[PDB]
């Protein structure tokens, strides 16, 4: 009987579809995230952290849930909060979309927005203020560096690409946010299952701080439009150890990758779905990868 | 993730 | 190995999540069709109607689709054509929505938008003089009368219905718009498996026309709130043979049970999931269902 | 499905 007890356990089991119009004879495979709760990989996340914070118990009945996030992993909390019976409060800049606004209100989500001028480091300053007034009353969980993050992707996303693809995955390519999705996938195909497959980690070009960082050059972050990628420093949920190769792409051609796959395809992506996919284009296009099978991760739907 | 640091 | 074809191939295995605030100890479970490509229970009718169509050959290579709808039929067929390599046209009533507008653009939709006032029959109309100037090029699927929209249902929603139940479900409860879901589900349970459930249509309660039809009173249309649903006629492809029951559902009371779901259960469905929900919660509540496993469909996503 | 024949 597979009936699930509530939203937070419906994530992950998403599919695999071959690309028609991308790669060589279809040695390009999408894994599409935005067939999920909140229509994100992110569901993944919310869930795990808060499953694991209830474990360990540093998430109980009377404990309210703060952080910082303006993307995806706001909606994320939201739905899980909603549907395990947790108060949640959410800090962001103020220059948001009423859309993004809205639907987080809709989810029950109290709401502190920050002056626009001082961004995520406004946002994420007011979010710890809000802990130090009350430290027994909010948790916070910290997508960037809890290790409930990369964890669920090492359990479910790995293990599914494993299972839908018989062992033949050859090369997996992911835009790093927070880090959790390549590494856990990596880790989980790696050493759980013993394939030695080449993780490609992508990044905007107009803030290529992973790249710096290996090239031992000046770490150099830029403003960009790929939403859910480009964070600007090395999150430590990135675990560089496991990273085999990294492609950088630009706002441009991540958009236009998007509205590809759109009007070619007939596959609704995000932006950052579109940066994904011009990076996996581009190695499967080099002979090296030809009659390599490679998976690439579409984070989240349209917008 | 919108800004970690830096979106437009 | 499991990697679809194209994203066509992809629709359905939607999740039966338990519902914590509506029913009695948790009887009430709901199937998310928004877990779909476009977003929609529509999915399954876009692909098995430009399957069918293709199969017996009324669909080739060099023909277009033309068609007139103004809901998720429109995106499901727009994927579906993208998906497949197929020219769409769609017909509306220029007062749609920017963001449906754009979408279908998105999508590679050519768009033909009719006067507002003449609402959905200027766009039939015109969709139909479309057709009669060149009909050896253009093929209609019209999703209200097409055998492939209630076939799709009985392949794989019952089926999935009856199998992530292990043969439990004793309710099956569904919004009506072309009637295929209802049908097909019932079909499948009642024929297919053989088990006697109890099939319930929802309607408006602005618009209640299969209801007055079988009272054998007045059928009175009238305008609503409640998308997807109260198409102000019996369409043919509601089969009131396997209809057990019919629950009307005002507008008021569908916005405020989707922005209930969203809330309390974490669940973002759309006012015709509310509707629904609404519908599914009254028969819960009688002691004749307290003991009984019913199931909702929940159409969409958000709006 | 927006308006069979009537949806607001």
């Amino acid at each position: 009987m597979a009936i699930y007890a509530d939203n937070s356990y419906s994530i992950g089991n998403t599919p695999l579809v071959r690309l028609k119009h991308f790669g060589h004879n279809g040695n390009v495979v999408v894994k599409i995230e935005g067939r999920n709760p909140s229509y994100s990989v992110k569901c993944r996340i919310g869930a795990n952290m808060v499953w694991q914070a209830e474990k360990d118990g540093t998430l109980t009945k009377g404990k309210e849930i703060v952080d910082a996030t303006s993307g995806n992993t706001g909606i994320a909390l939201a739905y899980v909060a909603a549907a395990r019976g947790y108060k949640l409060t959410l800090t962001m800049p103020e220059t948001m979309s009423l859309e993004r606004k809205r639907l987080l209100c809709g989810l029950g989500v109290n709401l502190v927005l920050t002056e626009g001028a001082k961004g995520m480091k406004g946002a994420i300053a007011k979010a710890e203020e809000i802990v130090a007034s009350d430290p027994s009353r909010y948790v916070m969980l910290k997508q960037f560096e809890n290790p409930a993050n990369p964890q669920i992707h090492r359990e479910t996303t790995g293990p599914e690409i494993w299972k839908d693809t018989d062992g033949k995955v050859d090369v997996v390519v992911a835009g790093v946010g927070t880090g959790g999705s390549i590494t856990g996938i990596s880790r989980a195909i790696k050493l759980d299952f013993g394939k030695q497959i080449t993780s490609v980690a992508v990044e905007p070009v107009e803030s290529p701080v992973i790249s710096q960082t290996l090239a031992g050059e000046e770490v150099k972050p830029g403003p960009h439009k790929i939403q859910g990628i480009g964070a600007g420093f090395i999150p430590k949920n990135l675990d560089l150890s496991i990273i085999d190769r990294v492609e950088t792409v630009d706002s441009d051609t991540a958009l236009a990758t998007a509205r590809r796959l759109m009007a070619e395809e007939g596959i609704l992506a995000g932006i950052s779905s579109g940066a994904a996919v011009a990076a996996a284009d581009r190695l499967a296009k080099l002979p090296e990868f030809a009659d390599k099978l490679i998976v690439v991760i579409l984070p989240s739907a349209s917008e | 993730i919108g800004d970690g640091y830096e979106f437009t």
